[PDB]
């Protein structure tokens, strides 16, 4: 969900729903995720 | 008996993952303002569509 935000340095105190994107038939299992950025 | 011969051969198997592999689906047409049966994509019931 991408909602505009004011200037704030905090969540704000709203209400949001998430929407689905998309499903995928993998069969596999997760235990640990990272992060990547560009530089 | 001697002349090149062109084999190939085809595979299946089941596991315990989603299918995903499946084969022609047919269809039917769409009526409307009569009591009819209907099977919209795995939902199975009997009704009048408006
Ligand atoms: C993931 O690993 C767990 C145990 O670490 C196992 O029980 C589960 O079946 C695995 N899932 C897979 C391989 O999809």
């Amino acid at each position: 969900k991408h909602t505009p935000i004011n200037l704030e340095r905090d969540l704000p105190q709203g209400f949001s729903a998430l929407e689905p994107l998309v499903d995928l038939p993998i069969g596999i299992n997760i235990t640990r995720f990272q992060t990547l950025l560009a530089l | 008996g001697h002349q090149p011969y062109r084999v190939v051969v085809l595979s299946f198997e089941l596991l315990h993952a989603p299918a995903t592999v499946c084969g022609p689906k047919k269809s039917t047409n769409l009526v409307k303002n009569k009591c009819v049966n209907f099977n919209f994509n795995g939902l199975t019931g009997t009704g009048v569509l408006t």
